[PDB]
């Protein structure tokens, strides 16, 4: 029997800072036991100061990112060159991925960008279409690797204040682009240590309001 | 997995990667897959972890009562038809894949044996998931008289094609050296070729951090006189 | 897999290719597939490679045993001891194969064992998945009392078609020899066989 | 999941708990299952997220589609009824969607349960989700239509801290709502880490558990 | 749903219908009302799968009220019955069915006699004096063959379908949660609200 | 219907500076429901630790089992069991049971009496030896506590930095475990001292 | 949903300095059976591109035809056909991966495994991988079937990374290519000896290289091996 | 069978277990005792597969009261238990294993405890304050784990435990015919004849 | 079934046995397998006989009408007509196919069509179920330009070993010889073909 369904790994990280966000993802194509490719891209900037990556199945991750880049286009055609807006943007995407409910886009994707107030934004989909806002979410293969770090360093989940004993919490200060890609860097690192389909390189998309900078560092090979 | 055989001049040589894994996980990074079951007759398992160290002890254990029973060095035949009888008996169900080489006073030696119970004579050898990586390699660079030197080279290349391109196989190089009239050598972490980079933080906490219910010293000592 | 035993005028040849496979991986491509359970007495196995080594290895202690007590047993007798264990082991087991030897009063003599344990006495036989390509070319090119050249060529050629054709057979043609004379190896590789 | 909502004398309440999950894993500690259809509608959330977000976004639409052609705002009755209509087209078709349309209309408080299967049942009090049973046994033996507005906000966070704590697929927040005619008022987000401490010391309950 | 429940006496139709309504492990409802009126002096009672049954009586109801306003006059019991039976038939065979099995008891007044009619989801139409759907027959019915004679008063009829309850009540192991009854007669149709 | 994740739970370990830890949490479920908040996985043998995940009747089991064993051990041998020894009496234990095995993830953690080296392993349900220098992790928030130890871990922590370690890589694991939870344990070993501390956690 | 009858195996390739090799056998096997020993699985587009096919060859034919159709379509019209409006590596490419998409999205997919070999305008080498699900992906190497377990890891020896490209010649690249050619040989049991190779060069075009053999193989050594443990004669 | 509670207050343990009993669509019986004595302080209710029940718990019985008698000397309810625990989990792996769930209350007399000890079928055993089996605990638990103290009278522990049959009473789609009642302290074994 | 077509010097010549079966039932033994599409394009016909009728009735309504408007149609035409048939209707269809047919500027030409719906142009080609059998003789012995009685006699000794070993060939050997002098029938009966 044909199954019209694959699973490509790959692994994708978002963070929304104070007026910046990230979004990540590791250069690593998989089947099975086998390497594809060392470097595919999955993280694409998809105009409008707006990034994005579809995590799971490759060929209906680059599928939903074609239409949806396409969708950009026709939103400035039909709307006066508007700038399409991060929040229009998830609820587009939500439309898109519905449309399929009964034959599903089999991805876990994230975008990221700034908000109408210029705040870091990060949206996260399931499959289906189900969406929300947040301000940390891993997603693919080591994305139950990585969460629980992020909660810990990130939000600074059981984290108390020293003399107090569980009585005071650890405070919620903003975390700096600097601070972030540390914690990126080493979230898939770790990532790349205990899981198969992790590793090769990482790809990272910084947005802020000077426009969209790349960066990319090498991963373990093995 | 991948595990290599390689027989050369004076002897044989076998090597492995250091992966275990349960499914896309990795259980140890650093776990060692080559066994002895004699002084001079080693083996490097795939498949079933348990499997392959319980098959290769029992043996072990079986051929030294029989080197004592004998007052003889244990040869490579006899591991190969103990283990062989042994798979076979279960039918597959013991998933051990192994390669086994060693020298004794008939010479050097070298076998593989799959899980049913079949066994396989070569010069050149390659098992589990990244079998086929390996065995690309041997095909390429073998022949016929090769050295001690040539055939560890040769060896280790092998293991590392199945390290980077095999996700069932990674980290480090182990390698076991069987030459005839000497010593084997037993070369732990021959290659070390994946070694982690250092963290862009340190995730040290400060003291007190948790917060904590209750404390209680845990009595470990034996009942107490007087 | 290609095997084949064929009766000649001085004794018999067994012939087989040398491919053992995992699907489409060959696993082992200079496989010795032409096994001896006594001085002149060989077999041709084709099937599972477990089974086979284990019913092979199995009769060898059988015809040791034996000779020690009565002396050499004869290619029927071989024959017997494989069909005891195939037949009443048909339903855990998955072998084909072919028994030939040579004796000075019965000279050479081949009998093929299928999957049900059956025993057949024949003239020659061929079995393993590449014989099916080949039943036509043997059937036509076979004689009775050819000379050693001859039967080497009638095997080179039959089994050079059979490994053309068939996925699973593979590698160098070996044959095993058996007359009064002893025991010969032979060994025939591509470059030799494809060209035919 | 654990969602709940009860007709009372001042309105009707709802509350919710915010865990998501994928098998063992919790893949969210703050969803919102709570959709503010207009001021003076609500409606909960149980089962595939999809589904209940993207039909009852699409049931807003038509309540407000319905406004526009009427001038008048739309009932607790018909609005539930739209929705299990929609279910109705995909009967059969694995959709799977449990919720409870809160709100005030002419009538006073309404209160429906709907689900997958077009199922529309009015009532005073309702809970769905995996944890609904935990919610029941604390709503049935303490609820009155003589609450408060202040003790019903507390019953309805009571319930679903009981059911988040029993149940392993409940848990990470308590979202309060009270609807009134002038509308609905969100009462916060009450994390049930803290919550749990919190209630434990004041109420005295969960002496099982170590504090 | 469960439990339904019907009688023809001497001059009126009594339906009683099981208030519980079940989601997974939880009693949702213990109040529910399993019934809609086609008209005036007619009454269908209903059981069968989750949603279908609501969606086909009120389908029904909107059929007969059509019918009802175009004519200005009520159709026969016998007529109302036919429809729904053809209905039912025309479903078995479509896509997806509706599993829906139904109670009508209605007066008419034409014939000035009260009948009751039971239809199960294949479309199988019986005229009886009493019926019921699912288990509910497999405890009811021999008492209702022992005790049951066509000159019974409505009164009668009632204390006959209490101890049909009371059986039910003691040997069948699920909580039906009490039932809802309603009576049929030339004034109409009216709820026993103390039962 | 997976006996490994019937009733949840997970236990980690780790090695500090001439010391080591180990840690589980307290959870016994039926699936979705909560059954207990005090199932202790930790058992010791004399100066041995054993932590155990998995089906809890094989987890009560077990120690029953090792208790017995190890108890034999100490009237014969006139002395107590070392954590190297204890390891392969687990896996000679669990493989013996090869076709029919008991659903666990044993851990072992402690310190070598005699030269006072801290030692930790891991099992498989059938007694493969997973021998690590830094950490073992083991049951249903594994790769959860994987991706904690990985990240949070340094070698040669001393006691009470190695506590503050080894409890945020459990509590935050459990914190995305529905079947994890419900409160939590940690032993600080030393060669001659062990101390044990219940956490405070989200009882949800 | 349908299962392959007639399959070609491996479709091997590798960008070089200067370009791109690809090469493939000539065999068609059905099932066990080597049906087919004269069948071309490279199927060059114009002078720039080559599509490399594995495989069912029903539909293998299929797509040859759509391809063949497609250069006669991108000629209407077009008074640059032969030159800045000629077809391009990229453009075939993402016709197929269109059309494999959909095709899998309609649960009849053309059940091939393709690589789209050739050299842009601007010189830049492409080499892009498609197959049934409509997956795609690109890599310095490329293979498939049993190439991806065997080829690739003898071809990233030579080119590990996109900084190897420049460093590697046409001839360091041919050699590596007809090596794996002759290890697929010795390992792949649905392989041929007979094997066609085709090299797009930025300078010097296309060169397509029919009835290629595997040579220099290695077989004496089989004449030692002696049965399968204990045996000595 | 179906519902088994249990709770332990200050001085004493309460079981709570139902009366039906049920062969295919029919309520056989309403008051069965799903419990059997094991020794004069230990209680032991029980549910699971029809038969399996009554014949482990008699097993049991009989095993208890041959140490009673072999030694003179009543088992503590912690070592009964673990008895119990071993059989189970013996059972678990046999050829047709004993689908039974036990609640095993107990006053032990030297210590002066009251203690409550909950075992499933796979030899699953927790030490608690109170427990259920099966479905019972999703609808109970709550209530208990809001209204229990470790102080309260064995009144108060009969008045929270009724709470407990009302809401299953109101929830549970099964009718499961009331509980019978019996509690365990220093004194002995006693049925609550009125609840 | 055991059908082949093999092209010559002088044109091409169709071949077939006559069994049809139902499981190891004969239902035919006379059938006539070798099936007229054109005046001088033929087909042999193995698999399903209704599936293969339905197709050939097909391609026959579908070159009389290509006649009638263009002419007379190539062999290739003929081969492309049965392949879009057989390949777009793979899912449904069980048909093993060879089209051969005679022009005078393209002289005798072989197009073998499988289950799959792919081409082959080919010197000779075989197939059914029988052909497996016949895969070695056929390479040994067949040359490019023989002679009309060499391929008669090719052809006949070929089909003579199929059905020997096959059950599911038998019953006598239809031929059909295509050339510039017209149309031949040929047939060969058992009492013939039996004692090569
Ligand atoms: B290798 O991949 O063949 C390797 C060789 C082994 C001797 C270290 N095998 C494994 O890593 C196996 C793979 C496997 C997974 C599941 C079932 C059977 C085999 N892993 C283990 O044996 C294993 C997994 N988790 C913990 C311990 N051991
Ligand atoms: B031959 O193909 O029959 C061959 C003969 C064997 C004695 C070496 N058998 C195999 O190669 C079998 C598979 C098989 C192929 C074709 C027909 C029947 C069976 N292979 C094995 O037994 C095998 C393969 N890999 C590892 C171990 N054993
Ligand atoms: B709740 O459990 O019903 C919850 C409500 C939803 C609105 C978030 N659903 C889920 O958690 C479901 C799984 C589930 C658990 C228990 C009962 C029923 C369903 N998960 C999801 O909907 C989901 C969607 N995307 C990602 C992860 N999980
Ligand atoms: B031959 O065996 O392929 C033959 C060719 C056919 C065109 C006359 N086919 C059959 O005899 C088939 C069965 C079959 C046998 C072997 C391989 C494939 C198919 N039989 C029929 O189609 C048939 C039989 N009885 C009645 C009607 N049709
Ligand atoms: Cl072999
Ligand atoms: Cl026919
Ligand atoms: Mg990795
Ligand atoms: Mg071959
Ligand atoms: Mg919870
Ligand atoms: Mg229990
Ligand atoms: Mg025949």
């Amino acid at each position: 029997q044909f199954n019209p369904y694959g699973d490509n790994g790959g692994t994708i990280l978002g963070i929304a800072g104070e007026d910046f966000a990230v979004l990540a993802g590791d250069t690593r194509n998989i089947t099975d036991y086998s390497i594809n490719s060392r470097y595919e891209p999955k993280v694409f900037d998809c105009g409008d100061n707006i990034v994005m990556s579809a995590n799971g199945f490759a060929a209906d991750g680059d599928a939903l990112v074609k239409r949806f880049k396409n969708s950009v286009k026709w939103y400035h055609f039909d709307h006066n060159d508007k700038k399409l807006s991060i929040n229009s943007a998830a609820r587009n995407i939500q439309h898109l991925l519905y449309s399929r409910r009964f034959f599903p886009y089999y991805v876990y994707n994230i975008i990221a960008g700034l908000d109408e107030d210029g705040k870091g934004a990060v949206y996260s989909f399931d499959p289906v279409g189900s969406y929300q806002r947040e301000q940390c979410r891993a997603g693919g293969a080591a994305a139950s690797l990585i969460m629980p770090f992020l909660d810990n360093q990130v939000n600074f989940k059981n984290q108390y204040e020293p003399g107090t004993n569980g009585k005071v919490k650890k405070p919620l200060k903003y975390l700096s682009v600097e601070e972030v890609i540390k914690l990126v860097r080493d979230s898939f690192t770790s990532a790349t240590e205990r899981h198969i389909q992790v590793g090769d390189g990482l790809e990272i998309l910084i947005v802020t309001k000077d426009g969209v900078r790349k960066e990319f560092y090498e991963l373990k090979r093995d | 997995t991948t595990i290599v055989g390689v027989k050369f001049n004076n002897g044989v040589v076998i090597a492995a990667d250091t992966r275990s894994t349960q499914g896309p996980i990795v259980a140890d990074k650093n776990c060692a897959k080559l066994h002895r079951i004699s002084p001079k007759i080693w083996c490097a398992g795939a498949g079933t972890a348990a499997d392959t160290e319980a098959v290769t002890q029992l043996i072990g254990s079986n051929i030294e009562l029989h080197s004592l029973y004998t007052s003889r060095e244990p040869r490579v035949v006899s591991a190969l038809q103990m283990l062989k009888q042994h798979l076979f008996k279960y039918q597959g169900h013991i998933g051990a894949y192994l390669i086994v080489a060693g020298v004794d006073p008939t010479g050097s030696h070298l076998f593989s044996i799959h899980a049913h119970g079949s066994t396989d004579v070569g010069y050149y050898l390659s098992l589990g998931s990244g079998s086929l990586a390996a065995m690309a390699v041997l095909e390429s660079h073998w022949k016929q008289d090769l050295t001690k030197e040539e055939a560890i080279k040769l060896a280790s290349d092998a293991i590392q094609a199945g390290i980077w391109n095999d996700l069932g196989s990674g980290s480090n190089v182990d390698v076991c050296v069987m030459e005839i009239g000497k010593d084997a050598e037993y070369l732990r972490n021959y290659l070390t070729p994946n070694v982690r980079e250092e963290k862009q933080k340190s995730y040290k906490f400060p003291r007190g951090t948790t917060a904590v219910l209750k404390e209680s010293i845990v009595n470990i000592c034996d009942i107490q006189e007087e | 897999t290609s095997i084949m035993a064929v009766t000649f005028k001085d004794g018999v040849i067994l012939g087989a290719d040398s491919r053992t496979t995992t699907g489409a991986y060959i696993a082992n491509r200079v496989t010795d597939k032409l096994t001896r359970v006594h001085d002149k007495i060989w077999c041709c196995r084709s099937g599972s490679a477990a089974d086979t080594q284990a019913i092979a290895d199995i009769v060898q202690y059988h015809l040791e045993l034996y000779t020690s007590q009565y002396g050499t047993p004869s290619t029927e007798t071989a024959a017997s001891v494989f069909k005891e264990l195939c037949y009443e082991n048909k339903d855990n087991l998955t072998a084909g194969i072919i028994v030939a030897g040579y004796d000075d009063k019965n000279k050479g003599e081949v009998y093929t064992i299928p999957l049900g344990g059956s025993v057949h006495k024949l003239p020659y036989a061929i079995a393993g998945s590449g014989s099916t390509f080949i039943y036509g070319y043997c059937d036509k090119n076979f004689r009775e009392n050819m000379s050693k050249e001859e039967t080497v060529d009638f095997i080179k050629h039959s089994l050079s078609q059979a490994i053309k054709w068939d996925g699973s057979s593979g590698g160098v043609i070996r044959m095993v020899v058996l007359t009064a004379a002893g025991v010969e190896r032979l060994i025939f590789y591509p470059d030799e066989y494809e060209q035919l | 999941t654990t969602t709940l909502a009860f007709k009372f004398q001042h309105g009707v309440i709802a509350a919710v708990d915010s865990r998501a999950s994928a098998g063992s894993y919790i893949s969210a500690l703050r969803v919102n299952k709570v959709i503010e259809i207009n001021p003076y509608l609500l409606g909960t959330m149980s089962g595939c997220a999809a589904d209940c977000q993207y039909w009852e976004r699409l049931l807003a639409k038509e309540c407000r589609l319905y406004y526009l052609r009427n001038g008048e705002r739309i009932s607790v009755s018909a609005a539930s009824k739209l929705l299990s209509n929609m279910m109705c087209q995909y009967r059969g078709m694995g959709l799977s969607m449990g919720s409870m349309i809160c709100g005030w209309d002419k009538k006073g408080p309404g209160l429906y349960y709907v689900d997958e299967h077009g199922t529309r049942l009015s009532g005073n009090m309702f809970s769905t989700g995996s944890g609904n049973t935990y919610a029941y046994g604390v709503l049935d033996s303490n609820y009155k239509w003589d609450l408060s507005v202040e003790d019903a906000l507390y019953l309805g966070k009571r319930s679903i801290l009981a059911a988040a704590h029993r149940d392993a697929y409940s848990g990470g927040s308590v979202n309060l709502y009270h609807v009134t005619e002038d509308g609905w008022i969100y009462h916060g987000n009450h994390d049930v880490g803290e919550l749990f401490w919190k209630v434990k010391e004041e109420e005295g309950s969960f002496n099982n558990v170590i504090g | 749903m469960d439990i339904i429940l019907g009688i023809r006496v001497q001059d009126s139709v009594i339906l009683a219908s099981s208030k519980a309504v079940t989601r997974g492990i939880s009693v949702l409802k213990d109040s529910d009302d399993k019934t809609r009126q086609l008209s005036p002096h007619t009454l269908m009672s209903f059981a069968g799968e989750a949603g279908d049954t609501v969606q086909f009586a009120e389908y029904i109801q909107a059929n007969i009220q059509l019918y009802s306003i175009r004519e200005d006059y009520e159709l026969s019991p016998q007529a109302v019955s036919s429809f729904v039976r053809q209905e039912l038939a025309k479903s078995i065979r479509s896509r997806r069915p509706y599993q829906v099995n139904v109670l009508i008891g209605g007066y008419d007044k034409k014939k000035n006699k009260p009948e009751l009619y039971q239809i199960d989801y294949l479309g199988t139409k019986v005229e009886l004096p009493y019926g019921a759907h699912g288990y509910s027959g497999f405890y009811t019915f021999s008492l209702l063959d022992h005790h049951y004679r066509p000159d019974m008063t409505t009164e009668e009829g009632l204390d006959l379908l209490k101890l049909c309850v009371q059986e039910l009540e003691k040997r069948m192991p699920m909580d039906f949660k009490g039932v809802i009854v309603k009576i049929v007669d030339k004034d109409g149709i009216r709820q026993v609200d103390d039962f | 219907s997976d006996p490994s994740s019937i009733n949840g739970g997970i236990v980690v370990a780790m090695t500090g500076k001439d010391c080591v830890a180990i840690a589980c949490d307290l959870r016994l479920g039926s699936q979705s429901l909560g059954v207990s908040n005090k199932f202790e996985k930790i058992f010791h043998y004399g100066h041995v630790f054993l932590g155990i995940t998995g089906l809890a009747t094989d987890v009560t089991t077990l120690n029953e089992m090792f208790r017995y064993k190890t108890n034999l051990y100490k009237l014969k041998e006139e002395r107590a069991i070392e954590p190297e020894t204890f390891t392969q009496l687990v896996s000679s234990s669990l493989y013996e049971r090869r076709f029919g095995p008991y659903f666990v993830g044993p851990v072992v953690a402690g310190i070598n009496s005699k030269s006072g080296k801290p030692f930790i392993a891991g099992f498989d349900l059938i007694g493969c030896i997973d021998e690590a220098k830094d950490f073992i992790v083991s049951g249903t928030a594994s790769d959860q506590l994987f991706g904690m130890c990985e990240s949070l871990y340094e070698p040669n922590l001393e006691p009470e930095d190695l506590f503050e370690t080894i409890s945020q890589a459990l509590l935050n694991a459990a914190d995305r475990d529905a079947l994890s939870g419900w409160g939590a344990v940690v032993y600080i070993i030393k060669k001659d001292e062990v101390v044990k501390r219940y956490l405070k956690m989200r009882q949800d | 949903t349908q299962q392959p009858i007639v399959t070609g195996t491996s479709v091997i390739s590798m960008k070089y300095d200067n370009g791109v090799i690809i090469a493939a056998d000539n065999l068609g096997s059905y099932g066990s059976l080597l049906r087919f020993n004269g069948v071309e699985r490279l199927i060059p587009v114009g002078d720039n591109t080559v599509v490399g096919i594995s495989g069912d060859i029903s539909d293998m034919q299929h797509i040859e035809r759509l391809l063949k159709d497609l250069v006669t379509e991108n000629a209407y019209d077009n008074p640059l056909a032969d030159a800045e409006e000629a077809l391009e590596p990229s453009y075939i490419f993402e016709y197929l991966a269109t059309v494999m998409y959909q095709r899998r999205s309609k649960m009849n997919p053309l059940w091939n495994a393709i690589i789209v070999a050739g050299v842009q305008s601007n010189g830049d080498q492409f080499l892009r991988y498609v197959n049934l699900l409509g997956v795609t992906y690109s890599s310095p190497t490329l293979a498939t079937g049993f190439g991806a377990h065997m080829a690739n890891p003898l071809l990233r020896k030579v080119v590990d990374r996109e900084s190897d490209i420049p460093k590697t010649t046409v001839q360091v690249a041919e050699e590596a290519i007809v090596n794996a050619m002759r290890v697929l040989y010795y390992r792949d049991a649905r392989s041929s000896r007979n094997f066609s190779l085709a090299i797009i060069d930025k300078n010097t075009g296309l060169t397509f290289k029919k009835n290629l053999q595997v040579e220099n193989m290695k077989w004496d050594f089989a004449k030692d091996i002696k049965g399968y443990g204990t045996q000595k004669i």
